[PDB]
Formats: C-alpha cells, sequence, structure tokens
RNA sequence: AUAUGGAUUCUUCACGGUAACGUAACUGAAUGUGGAGACGUCGGCGCGAGCCCUGGGAGGAGUUAUCUUUUCUUCUUAACAGCUUAUCACCCCGGAAUUGGUUUAUCCGGAGAUGGGGUCUUAUGGCUGGAAGAGGCCAGCACCUUUGCUGGCUCCGGUGCGCUUGUGACGGCCCGUGAAAAUCCACAGGAAGGAAUAGUUUUCAUGCCAGGUCGUACUGAUAACCGCAGCAGGUCUCCAAGGUGAACAGCCUCUAGUUGAUAGAAUAAUGUAGAUAAGGGAAGUCGGCAAAAUAGAUCCGUAACUUCGGGAUAAGGAUUGGCUCUAAGGGUCGAUCAACUUAGAACUGGUACGGACAAGGGGAAUCUGACUGUCUAAUUAAAACAUAGCAUUGCGAUGGUCAGAAAGUGAUGUUGACGCAAU
RNA sequence: UUCAAAUGAGAACUUUGAAGACUGAAGUGGGGAAAGGUUCCACGUCAACAGCAGUUGGACGUGGGUUAGUCGAUCCUAAGA
C-alpha cells in the first residue's frame, strides 16, 4: 500500500524488529522505446503497512538480495 | 432422471444463464451423480457440460444505414416526425455561433491584428446578431481595416 | 460442521443463550487447553446458539476433536 | 516497418490431402491491397518451401485477414472438417489435422 | 421480514418445534386415545397472528 | 496502554514568505466566541464518472454456390496510500475615457479594472504503490481417479446538443425565503507546568492490546403479503442495451427469464371481441348513442370578438419515397482533423412516399359557472363546494372567539388591529 | 405450441436434447422496505391438496442451513408522547 524509493531506507525497514516476511516479484515488462527488460519488486511486510521497492536495474537488483539479512524469511515468486 | 439441480449449478459455475447451459443427453447417468460444484467443474472440463454461444445481434444494417445518412440520404420532409426545434434546438445553434465569433475576436486581438477599441465595438455587434457566420465577420474586419 | 474441522481448523459448539463471546473463548481454553483465534456466533432458528471457534495455527482442530470423542 | 506471418502446413501435407503450392497461389490473387486484388506492387510477398508458408507485407495486413482467407480456402476445397487454423504464438500459425 | 426483534424470533422458534407429528410409540401405551396431532399448523392455511 | 526515533529548549514553549500563506512536528486550565452537523424549487451552461458508438492490432467462434481485409465475442483494475491536478476566491506590482474586460443568459472596476507574477479549497482527473501473484481469453499435455500440469496474450486510440447520474459557477420565483439535537474542530484568553547534565510533546513517524449484545435463510407477488383461495383486485422504492422516431410512445431484437392458464374433434343457430360494404347520407333515434372522418412534419394563409395577454393548430391550401450530386454552417496549429443540421437541383416509379406503427373533425349561436382546483369509496362530477376580489361584525389583553367535571387547567398565542376571531 | 429420447405399472403436463415463440431494460430481468415465518436446500415419497392429469411441487416424511469492531439496530433529536 506504500512505495519507497530510497534503498538506504529499505534496509532499515528489513531490520525493524517487527518485520518477519518478505517477497521478491519478477516482472517481464517493456521500457519506454526498447525491448523488454527485467523488473524486480522487493516487498517488506510491516505490522500495519506493506512497503514496495521497485528497481529496474538487474545488475543492481542482485546485490540487494545478497545484502538482505539472513534472519528475514524471503518468499520467491 | 431429474437434472433440474444440475442445470442450476452448472449455470452458476460457468457464469451464464440457464438458457446457455447444454447438458449431454447421452451422459445422463454421470450427470445425475454430480451433486457438488466440484463435480460440475469436472463435467465442464471433459465436455459433458458446455457453454452455448450467444445469439448474434448484427449491426451490419445499422452501420450501412448510418453511412447513407452521412451522405445526405433519408433526410427529406417525409422522414421528419419532430419539429425543427425538437430535432435541433435553435439555442444550441446560437451558442455555437456566438462562441465561434467571440473566439475569433480574442484571437485577433491577442495577435495584434485588431486593437482593443475596434475589438470592443465588434464584441457587442456579434452579440447583436450582426454577423451570420465566421466568414461574414472576417470580411467585415478587412473592410474596417481597409478604410 | 465436520468439514470445518480438518479444513478450516474450526471447532463448532452449541452454547448457552446467555453466553457472550468473552465467556465462550474463556470456557474453551479452560476445558480443552487450546488457544482461540476468534469466535463467531449465531442464534439458530430452533432457539439455540451456535459458536464457530477457530483455533490458532499452533493447534490442530482434528486432533482436539478426536481427543474429545467425535 | 514490415511484418512477417508464417503458416505451418506440415501436418496436413504429411497426410497428402493438402497442397502448399496451391494454397500459396490462392494468397496471390485474393489479397486486397488498398482496394481490390492485383495490387501487390512490391508490398505483399508470399513464399513457400513445401512445409512453411511465409508472408511478408508492408501494407495493411493482419492475422485476422490471413485466417479469414485461409478459412475461405479450406471451405472452397471442403477441408474445414479436418483442418483448423490455429495460432501457436504471436504471428506464427499452424494447420492442425 | 429479515429485520425482526428477538421476541418475535423466539416466538417463531417455539412454533416451529411444536409443528410435528405425534411419535408412533405413544399410541401403543395403555389407555391411549390420541391418534393424530389436532394442533398441526401450515404456514399457508392458518396464520400465527403475532 | 506504553517505548524508540524525530522535532523543540542555555533567547525555554519552531522557523520561512512583502503578502495571500507554507510545513512531518513545533506547551495552553477556567471562561468566552465562531465554524462544521444544516437543508426549497425550477432553468440553461461548464466539467467528471459509467454506459452507448467507433479505428488499429493480438486470440476464439459463425457464414462462405457467389459476395463480404466480413458478422459475433475477450482485451478488466477495488477500498486504501504517495505525488500531482481547479472553476471560484484571495495576495503583490501597477493606475484606467480614445471606458475597458466579459457570460448562452449583463454584470464588474479609483471601495482599484484590463494586464504581468503568485497563494489556496482537492469535487475530480493523471501517474505509481495495492497489482497480476488476481480475474479474463486461448493453445499444447496427462486421465476411472483425490483430478491437475506446462505454456502464451491480456495492447494502443478516436468521437458527442447522446443516455443515466454526480457536481460547480450562475439565473428565475414567493404576503411560501424552504428542521432540530447529539457530536467534532478552530480561535480569543493566559491559570499552571516547565531546561544544562537536563525535560516536554502520544494533534510527527513506528511499534503493543481489545472491540460485547440482537437482526442476517427465502418470497417480495397473475402461487410465499392482504382480500374466506395457488382470487385478472390491492400494496412503497433502486439499477435500465441496439434500431426506428421528437420521445422512458408504439413496433422489432441482444443479455437474463419464462413457454405457465384442463385437453381432443367439429365449424349450426344466438352471442362476446375484431372487421368490410354497391347507391343514398341522420330519412334512424328522446338525442349523431355507436362508428366513421381528421391526424406527424415543412411552407403558405388565418375572421368576429377581446380584459390587448388572447381567440389560433382559427378557418382554408400545398408538399413528403428512393437514388446520384451541389452549396453553406467548424476545431487545432498554408496544413491537418472531426460533427448531423438546413436549403436547392437532376434522375427514377402502376402518382406511390408521416406507405406498418403513431396521430386534432371543424364552424355559427343560446343557458350557465369567471378561471386552475374539490365532493356523494360501491347508481348523481354538476349549474353543487372552494377560490381571488368585495363588504359587514366583535375585540387594546383585568380582552374577543372557543375548550374543560374541576384545577396553581387549556386552543388562537413563538400572536397584538397591514392582527385574531365571526358571517 | 411441436418432435424424439430417458424414467416409470401408468407421461398432452416430470427430466434432457431439438425446434417454434413471448416478456423487449417504466421487463415475465437483477435487488430491497412492510407483511409472511422455514415456504430456503438435499434425500425419501404420492392417500389427501395443486377445481384435467402427475413419476413433479411452495404438498407429505426425515435431516441440513442464517458466522460482522467497519452492514443495520443500539446513540441523537422532529411533530409528539
Ligand atoms: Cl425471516
Ligand atoms: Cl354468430
Ligand atoms: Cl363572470
Ligand atoms: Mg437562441
Ligand atoms: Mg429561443
Ligand atoms: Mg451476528
Ligand atoms: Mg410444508
Ligand atoms: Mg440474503
Ligand atoms: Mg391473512
Ligand atoms: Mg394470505
Ligand atoms: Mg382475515
Ligand atoms: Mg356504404
Ligand atoms: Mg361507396
Ligand atoms: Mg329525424
Ligand atoms: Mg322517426
Ligand atoms: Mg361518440
Ligand atoms: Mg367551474
Ligand atoms: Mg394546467
Ligand atoms: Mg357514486
Ligand atoms: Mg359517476
Ligand atoms: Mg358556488
Ligand atoms: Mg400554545
Ligand atoms: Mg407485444
Ligand atoms: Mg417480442
Ligand atoms: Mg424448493
Ligand atoms: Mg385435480
Ligand atoms: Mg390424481
Amino acid at each position: 500500500a506504500r512505495e519507497i524509493t530510497d534503498i538506504k531506507q529499505f534496509l532499515e525497514l528489513t531490520r525493524r524488529a517487527d518485520v518477519k516476511t518478505a517477497t521478491v516479484k519478477i516482472n517481464k515488462k517493456l521500457n519506454k522505446a526498447g525491448k523488454p527488460f527485467r523488473q524486480t519488486k522487493f516487498k517488506v511486510r510491516g505490522s500495519s503497512s506493506l512497503y514496495t521497492l521497485v528497481i529496474n536495474d538487474a545488475g543492481k537488483a542482485k546485490k540487494l538480495i545478497q545484502s538482505l539479512p539472513p534472519t528475514l524469511k524471503v518468499n520467491r515468486l | 432422471a431429474n437434472l433440474r439441480t444440475q442445470k442450476r449449478l452448472a449455470a452458476s459455475v460457468v457464469g451464464v444463464g440457464k438458457r446457455k447451459v447444454w447438458l449431454d443427453p447421452n451422459e445422463t447417468s454421470e450427470i445425475a451423480q454430480a451433486n457438488s460444484r466440484n463435480a460440475i467443474r469436472k463435467l465442464v472440463k471433459n465436455g459433458t457440460i458446455v457453454k452455448k454461444a450467444v445469439t448474434v445481434h448484427s449491426k451490419s444494417r445499422t452501420r450501412a444505414h448510418a453511412q447513407s445518412k452521412r451522405e445526405g440520404r433519408h433526410s427529406g420532409y417525409g422522414k421528419r416526425k419532430g419539429t425543427r426545434e425538437a430535432r435541433l434546438p435553435s439555442q444550441v445553434v446560437w451558442i455555437r455561433r456566438l462562441r465561434v465569433l467571440r473566439r475569433l475576436l480574442a484571437k485577433y486581438r491577442d495577435a495584434g491584428k485588431i486593437d482593443k477599441h475596434l475589438y470592443h465595438v465588434l464584441y457587442k455587434e456579434s452579440k447583436g446578431n450582426a454577423f451570420k457566420h465566421k466568414r461574414a465577420l472576417v470580411e467585415h474586419i478587412i473592410q474596417a481595416k481597409a478604410d | 460442521a465436520m468439514k470445518k474441522v480438518e479444513d478450516g481448523n474450526i471447532l463448532v459448539f452449541q452454547v448457552s443463550m446467555k453466553a457472550n463471546k468473552y465467556q465462550i473463548k474463556k470456557a474453551v481454553k479452560e476445558l480443552y487447553e487450546v488457544d482461540v483465534l476468534k469466535v463467531n456466533t449465531l442464534v439458530r432458528p430452533n432457539g439455540t446458539k451456535k459458536a464457530y471457534v477457530r483455533l490458532t495455527a499452533d493447534y490442530d482442530a482434528l486432533d482436539i476433536a478426536n481427543r474429545i470423542g467425535y | 516497418i514490415a511484418k512477417t506471418f508464417t503458416v505451418d502446413v506440415s501436418s496436413p501435407t504429411e497426410n497428402g490431402v493438402f497442397d502448399p503450392a496451391s494454397y500459396a497461389k490462392y494468397l496471390i490473387d485474393h489479397i486486397k491491397v488498398e482496394g481490390a486484388v492485383g495490387n501487390l506492387g512490391n508490398a505483399v510477398t508470399v513464399t513457400e518451401d513445401g512445409t512453411v508458408v511465409t508472408v511478408v507485407s508492408t501494407a495493411k495486413f493482419s492475422g485476422k485477414y490471413l485466417k479469414y482467407l485461409t478459412k475461405k480456402y479450406l471451405k472452397k476445397n471442403q477441408l474445414r472438417d479436418w483442418i483448423r487454423f490455429v495460432s501457436t504464438k504471436t504471428n506464427e500459425y499452424r494447420l492442425a489435422f | 421480514s429479515s429485520h425482526k426483534t428477538f421476541r418475535i424470533k423466539r416466538f417463531l422458534a417455539k412454533k416451529q418445534k411444536q409443528n410435528r407429528p405425534i411419535p408412533q410409540w405413544i399410541r401403543m401405551k395403555t389407555g391411549n386415545k390420541i391418534r393424530y396431532n389436532s394442533k398441526r399448523r401450515h404456514w399457508r392455511r392458518t396464520k400465527l397472528g403475532l
């Protein structure tokens, strides 16, 4: 229900002591004037709100996954 | 048998009315054994129950008739049942024309072709039914500027 | 009612007409040593009250139903 | 830009009741370009190899038009009861027996 | 109607339970003269009038 | 219930903007003031939503003797959240007759217009999150089976005196000016409480707990209600597709729903209901009762009388199809794009054309009530009642008219002679 | 209204399929207020009831079914009591 755009803020939410679950969604969509690319959405389940971070760079996306805390339960697709 | 309840369940499951549900007349025994909605879904999957197509309501003649009207046909005195006001209100015609005239006067004044003093005179003449269309106003402006 | 036990993890009871949801939740915990997520109740057309008691995920309604005797 | 449409006729041809050459000739004299037929002035080109019929056009052409012409060809030869025009993926079609 | 007070619903509940045939085994008791329920009610014939 | 983060304080209770005012926050008791709740009806105009119509493309289905790049169908996006979006209104600069601006509708300006630059309400719309993982449409595989598995696509536009509905700014009308309260907020006020080795803010953010009781099925009517009944009666309301046409008219169709009302055979008289008639045309009859004639639209033409508003569609005439063309009436920026409106001309036919449906007979006078309105539910709708207008009567409150067994009792009266009451 | 099949001791009237039609969006469509009170749903079943018929039913017999912090009541006041 809420979207965040700052990656530094995203990491703070993942260790907020009330977050237990998260999911990663992959979307195959097209860009403005080119061939389709890969879009990934990182969703953090808070107590009262769901936070969504969307990044359209696949190279920058893989680094975010490796940086997620291990204690967080992550759901794939 | 009595398949009244099977047809009702099939219509709800498929999502159409009971008039669009077809039950296989050669599969009465297996249809009678389908009491749940899960069993109805299986019968739809294997073709025992099918959804009939909608009855066609073509608009081919409507489209062809509309094309004839766009060419000026079927518009004589023998085809009119309402009054001229009922077909097209005279107030609607007036509002279109006055908005056309006022839109042109503002365009010319902004473009610098007409000063505000001549604009004000022509503003109240158009309101006074002086000009019958846009062409009459443009010609009047040319004559005023030519003198 | 039995379909709600193994599928919905919900126990169905007939309760007294004078009992509210607070008392129903307390009675189930004391009698059966389980945790109650929520209670839904209705008054049946025959004049008796029926309660839908859903247990938490930490308990299985089917195991509790077998222990009771049904 | 140009668009390419391919029709797979392998299955009907293997039986022997279908002729890709005759079907390819039907599309030459029945495609209308900006009006009537016979206006394939370097706009519509159809090529066959015995198993796949490939149509390349730069004018107004669509999959619905290709299926409409194919169904007319199948009905003319009385093949509708056995052969069906099916779209496998985008702009790639095949005939099912 | 769907909107009904508790008193009306409780009244309707009792009338439903009283509308049943007499058990068969009762007619076999010693000195029994009761054959059929003389207070049977049908919703379309006789109205409750509450 | 409470903690952390943020904000604030050594100038103790925040800063920016000329201003309209802006913000993540940014002490406020008694008491007081203000706002919201909170409001008629009709008319046109602007805008939004759903629906309707329609172009390209990706799928499925129908038709195919012949014709039809064709006919039908799927292509969807909730509450909520972030950013953004406005007619009206307001602020700053400036100082107007050669008066300007401006609405379909004539209103505004030295009590500051036009113009340039700003601020604000968020009805409403746009993008994103919710959210494709859902739903929808197809294709390829397994198979008594608990029944699934794997794939694709779900896209981009146009149009308006359209329909329904919401809403905004205005205008018309009244001897009619079209509820109340619970409840929530703001302001004025300054009682108190508060900092330096420390505190306050739960009107900023995040986190924790709980939310009882009763109703909830179904019919909603030519079979579930009331009329003695499964009675052609009676019974409040929301949603509303295409064509014809002025139209929620009549007539035909799509979605959805029904195909129910004892049947079969025959076709006498008399009926009930629907119709047609040669010549005459009210001679019928208490009486033109009933029926017939007239009928839409466009153009022409229209008397006596009159309270000058009417009479009036007075009366009385002409025209109307189909087809092929022509002229005029627009938007955005020479070019390019898009609406049905009206007028006219050839050609064509068994002279037909509001071709079904739909749809005024008219005129000259007398009696009577001015008009619209109202009543004898179940035999009388009228000339009867009412009405505006006119006149008369009573009364200045310790009062007039009227109520009550009584009353430390009431109606007019939340009233005061331009009033109330009685004819 | 018609043809065929299925069921049954028995079919103009039940079920399914096919055909012909109607309501024609101010409906014979889709929801409700009042009123009714289990008529709702499944299984079993036809003596009586459905002014013919009946294997069908709003009939007869036995069971099943109405889940709310957010929809209403509850709270407020209106004429009035
Ligand atoms: Cl009920
Ligand atoms: Cl006769
Ligand atoms: Cl008079
Ligand atoms: Mg006008
Ligand atoms: Mg006018
Ligand atoms: Mg409840
Ligand atoms: Mg019964
Ligand atoms: Mg319900
Ligand atoms: Mg009754
Ligand atoms: Mg009754
Ligand atoms: Mg009675
Ligand atoms: Mg005659
Ligand atoms: Mg004659
Ligand atoms: Mg005579
Ligand atoms: Mg005589
Ligand atoms: Mg008559
Ligand atoms: Mg009168
Ligand atoms: Mg009138
Ligand atoms: Mg009478
Ligand atoms: Mg009468
Ligand atoms: Mg009188
Ligand atoms: Mg009083
Ligand atoms: Mg009809
Ligand atoms: Mg019809
Ligand atoms: Mg039933
Ligand atoms: Mg009978
Ligand atoms: Mg019988």
